[PDB]
């Protein structure tokens, strides 16, 4: 069926604005909080959005009748305004699963999010949801491997994993990294890691890091008998570059390598994630860059959609806020995104932000890393937020301790082991966390001395990221 | 200012770090692995207490990962006085050997627990 | 000379604020727009985002002194309150040359940009504009062209160059999407696109694609006798589907690629633009996405540090607004971040939002592409803000002439030299543009169908992002 | 939740006959022309040829409780007659999306069909008809290129 | 020659639940099994990659148990490595991950994987010395019916053309249809250098190899200890005999499964080189074994009712 | 249920899960491999009883599978006797290393039989 073809401009919502749609469980979904123009209404906003990321362009186009668009177009199918806000509204978007190429995370977005932001008519506009359908999640690999298979391969239960960055970030020579590496790991950390931005640099080059830091894990392993590792930077100009280091870092049989997914992109993170998979190398992604765009409530988008976004792409681990630390994270939507990152399933739950109920068809579980500005005070609260499918990491905590890198990472361990056995046993970690830690104080010297220094820190201020 | 020592210090994964746990403090473990409704089972290692690498050097490659089983997963088992009594009796059998506590999530298919629960002389 | 290591937390300001400094020829400057919580002191604000983005950390750590901090320390040298904000300033951070790995664009941002946006201590920060020094520029490649090359190998001079993105979007087949291309080529446009969410889909596979357009756009040059070029999408999920698609454009022999450099990815538009140096092929650059982080004064980066960024990693093209089309861009700004990219050398010039003085050491400049909502009433105050080195598209004013893709494209072409010829002979564009709009349909039956459709279409509303 | 180990074997239909499940958009379901030698009741033989095309096999294996069978077991869901025919049945089985290989149609036949059909406990067996998940279909390259593009 | 093992038919076990394991649990099954005295272990023929355990983790953890086991017991080990794959690509991706573990055998199902794949799988393993494991899954859609299709001899002797070391053969007395006779004649049709033409065992042409290595006939599916003394005397010293269910299924656990399948075997082996005749005195000889083997004798009382008895389809 | 012993267990391949052999038994033996017209041999070892990989890694490379041959095989041997007289005289000069008897196969070319006769001190 087909009627004429008439040149000049129509109101997006004739077309694009679809209220009485029933979405299907092959559509990606989109929650888009939406902030027009004086004048501009709510439906044309939200309709202007869904044409504008799908198949529609400014003026009537004759190709259309070429095609059936009824198939392919993106639909906004609700609206509804937000509570105590200004003219703002979140439109639901839906866009059929042929419009998306198969395991590009990069596709996807370049869609959804590529032109909708700019346009004339918004004042701002905020991605906060994506409800990835079964189907399209099947076309992708996931993590390399996932919290189970790392466990596994590593041999550690029953508690979170610590780890630790070296400082200061840029400065350190090849060979002053693996002297502190050998002793931050020897005192208990399981892990250490190249700081996101040590790459290749005049004062330290890659593979003279490499090499040192491999032997000085080798040495911590072999004193204390237990599994370590330590996070090589993969992180380069090109995808050459990129692959080199990663290749480097699977003849030294160590464990783990480590990208910054959207510094580095989507395609160079799953061409890496890909290789890690093929290698066994478990891959540790940084999320550098992320605040901004996800920071302010008005514009850009959420953090859940770039933890989305990674589960799919690849990622053994992610950087996911510590809440108690120096960066911004609240505790509720810091849950609904772990959610998002561990489980199988998660329903739908406003409260703590989460727009669509999300399945992950046994896609591996990504483990979230607590880092930033956190130190042995803070143990209990990590504890009880994260559970124990967690990475816990001290970079100033660790080498800030007064005695140094060893004791400092004992003082980590102990306190970690004295929380773990304290709420094994029955004990309310939220309530009695300090107690907890002080008690640990009487028997460790380490832990001790840490408490002294820190006992004032918090890091208290109001979050611009609120439900 | 203390040195952390460096002889005689391997260590044994969780709980390790913590002064050795009292004969309650170790009910009290079990309580938790079964209250959770996690199986529990025992591994012993007469050889290799530590892990190493003989066989290859992959990434991800470890020797003596693998400890060897105690009879079999304790499946319905819903009292730590049985887990303590295989404590026991493994004891019994291989003194000389490092005996391991575990406790399995089926569901995940993950152990949630795994602690040392005895250590042969001199370690 | 070295003092003792005394652990604990010191103000940042104590170390990273520097106001007595002079900047080296040698150092990265960045001008950040910064908004600090209530109660924190802009030296502080100012300190903590130097520090943080280069050697600092959150408290004292004793590895600062087997390094000499003076030489790699970020700086905070200056501070300067913005007119008409409440509690926002302007803070210039230096940062030693020897931070950065040589030719990487990921590396340079996960610096800056990395983590510092997210500090619960700042409402909000901004990123405006960064030096980059001569001697960080050299170790780039930079556009695998060029405005020069690019003319020559084309053969196309004194006039803005004019393409036409296919519509819709998404939907179209292989064939009919070089039907659409042979239409719009013969009728005057040098090229036409895919779509920057074209890759590869269901309705339309890569390779199909790229074999018909190849097809048509030959067709169109031999009936014409003027060289066509179709963008041919490389943008892909990893870096080896990437490149497949490449090297099969290399294979049929066209001239020009395109790739979308914030969704692809800095590492994956490095590799792309040195394998189109290496086999002679341009390289058009969406800027998908960018609108999530530029569009906001207060929050994000300013679209001309993406712009000098591209440069870097290169491009032969890059989308850069139209100013009067329907989506934001306004004329001073826009004009500045233009020169940015084409020239050689840019002064300082606060009234354009440049804050520092720019020379590029003979880098080739980038062809700025105006596209989106943009029509032949346009065309004078296109071809006034842009002059001859741009390339003005035309996608919905094309497909949406009432006589087809031809004439569309027809118009386009007669209204484009109408103004050209006018301008050559002295006219004012600005004061005459309609009458030369006019004087031309008297003789071109497809420029007065074209005018009559779009007569009334304007967009106009307020900008977001002012200087 | 878990019981004990008990060593023996015991009828498949205990564990593999399940006619009060639901279906799941993501499962493979098998529709099995099953022919029972006499005294083999059509549960068990529709139970025997979903237990040996998934997980189980002809005693109890103790390793079953390291993992949850409920969701990788295969289940027969529904039987019926067939009309005009001696002691043949349709046997309705179904798979969870988890149990097969992305984009392996070989992995696919493996699991269906490669040892059901030589139990010596059926006379006869033939598989009529598979429905494959969207979600299936996805991890599929598909022909090269299909009617239109041919044309 | 290559493994050093002589003088009785070779022992695995087919790791259960077929699908579900973790690549974790899977090589803790396998060390326990291999400890116990048996032979080999093996991926089921369904288990290639999938969502709870993908190929890559299983082969590393199955190499660590194997060595292990390996060193415990002094005898050479080895477990199955699945190569079956959707693409010839990843079929040889997983050969080559094997080859560079340096174990000694992998697996390929060749009727649902295809006989061009296989004889390319099967050229890979004579270059790189790995031994070759054999799956007939989906034989029995084609060779079942004796009105239609085509005998299970033809797709042998095709196999014993294209490669594999080993390949099912049947077990007779397990859980799928094999009748005596007809089994008889095709298992001579893989291991010898040349058949006479031989009706009452359905061959109807005689056929020779011209010194085409002989092929390992493999017994597995359903059988269990009490049918030790039948399996021996009608396949002899060269076979593998599989017990999957039959060794996980011990009340004690994989390792005493493993012993108790070892030492059902070795007592047949001992009886039948003294004169004893397997077919008369089978029970006695395996009765006999439990006076002084705990673990034989739980297996014994777990599995002593069952038998597999239905009349044959395929008949001569 | 018992658990399976882990410590001193290694394992002679075939006919090693057995009590060990009598006079008796071991003769018979013998008798097999004669009455079916196997060319006995003795192998013996003092270094290294089990295998192991020192020179390679690759598949099917095990050191330690050849061990030395005691004087020749014994071409036409008919009499069980002569095998077990070779067995006592290996054992006097060589009372510290392992022993087995094969049992050759000349048309296949195979080794038809092999176990250990004896065993040196603590094994
Ligand atoms: O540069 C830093 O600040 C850190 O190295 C932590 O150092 P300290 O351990 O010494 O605080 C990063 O891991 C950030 O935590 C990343 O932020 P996020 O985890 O929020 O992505
Ligand atoms: O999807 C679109 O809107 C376009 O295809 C234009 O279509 P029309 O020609 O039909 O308007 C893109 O080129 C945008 O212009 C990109 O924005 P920017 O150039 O600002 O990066
Ligand atoms: O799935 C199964 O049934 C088995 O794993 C045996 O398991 P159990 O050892 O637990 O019986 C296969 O080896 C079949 O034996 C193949 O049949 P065939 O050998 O006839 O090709």
């Amino acid at each position: 069926a087909s009627v004429g073809f008439k040149a000049g401009v129509k109101d997006y919502k004739l077309t694009y604005y679809t209220p009485e749609y029933e979405t299907l469980d092959t559509d990606i979904l989109a929650a888009f909080r939406v902030s027009p123009q004086p004048g501009v209404p709510p439906e044309e906003a939200g309709a202007a959005v869904a044409a504008e990321s799908s198949t529609g362009t400014w003026t009537t186009v004759w190709t259309d009748g070429l095609t059936n668009l009824d198939r392919y177009k993106g639909r906004c199918y609700h609206i509804e305004p937000v509570a105590g806000e200004e003219n703002q509204y979140i439109c639901y978007v839906a866009y059929p699963l042929d419009l998306f190429e198969e395991g590009s995370v990069t596709n996807m977005f370049t869609s959804i999010v590529g032109n909708v932001f700019g346009f004339k008519a918004l004042r701002a506009l905020r991605l906060e949801d994506l409800r990835i359908p079964v189907a399209y999640v099947k076309t992708f690999q996931g993590p390399p491997h996932g919290i189970q298979v790392e466990r596994d391969k590593l041999n550690k239960y029953g508690r979170p994993l610590l780890g630790c960055t070296i400082k200061p970030k840029l400065g350190l020579s090849a060979k002053n990294y693996g002297r502190a590496v050998y002793e931050c790991l020897r005192g208990g950390l399981d892990f250490t890691k190249d700081d996101e931005n040590v790459n290749s640099q005049p004062f330290m080059r890659w593979r003279d890091r490499f090499l040192f830091c491999a032997e000085a894990l080798y040495k911590a392993q072999a004193e204390t008998g237990e599994i370590k590792g330590h996070y090589l930077n993969a992180t380069a100009g090109t995808c050459e570059d990129m692959m080199k280091r990663a290749v480097f870092a699977r003849e030294l049989g160590v464990p783990i390598v480590m990208h910054d997914y959207l510094t580095g992109g989507f395609t160079a993170n799953t061409t890496l994630s890909h290789y890690c998979r093929d290698n066994g190398l478990l891959l540790h992604i940084h999320r550098a860059m992320h605040a901004v765009i996800d920071r302010q409530k008005n514009h850009g988008m959420h953090f859940r959609v770039l933890a989305k976004a990674l589960r799919l792409s690849g990622g053994d681990h992610i950087h996911s806020g510590t809440v108690v630390g120096k960066l911004e994270g609240e505790r509720d939507i810091t849950l609904g995104f772990v959610d998002l990152l561990r489980d199988d399933y998660t329903e739908k739950d406003r409260s703590r932000g989460i727009y669509f109920t999300q399945s992950w068809v046994s896609t591996p579980g990504v483990l979230p890393v607590a880092s930033g500005g956190i130190h042995v005070w803070h143990m209990p609260a990590l504890t009880e937020i994260f559970g124990d499918d967690s990475v816990l990491q001290f970079g100033g905590g660790t080498l800030g301790h007064p005695w140094g890198n060893a004791p400092g990472a004992v003082a980590n361990r102990v306190a970690l082991e004295a929380c773990v056995q304290a709420r094994n046993e029955g004990r309310d970690l939220a309530r009695e966390g300090n107690t907890i830690i002080r008690e640990a104080t009487k028997w460790s010297p380490e832990l001790a001395a840490a408490c002294e220094v820190w006992k004032e820190i918090k890091f208290e201020f109001p979050a611009m990221d609120t439900v | 200012m203390q040195v952390w020592p460096i002889l005689n210090l391997k260590k044994y994964e969780t709980l390790s770090y913590l002064p050795p746990l009292t004969t309650d403090q170790l009910a009290r473990q079990v309580d938790y692995l079964l209250n959770n409704k996690w199986v529990p089972c025992l591994e012993f290692e007469t050889d290799h207490g530590f892990v190493y690498r003989e066989h290859h050097n992959s990434p991800g490659y470890y020797d003596g990962r693998y400890w060897t089983m105690w009879k079999l997963p304790m499946f319905g088992c819903t009292d730590p006085a049985q887990v303590l009594n295989e404590l026991e009796e493994c004891k019994k059998e291989y003194p000389n050997a490092f005996i391991r506590i575990i406790g399995f999530d089926s569901n995940r298919e993950v152990q949630c627990i795994s602690f040392i629960a005895y250590k042969p002389a001199g370690y």
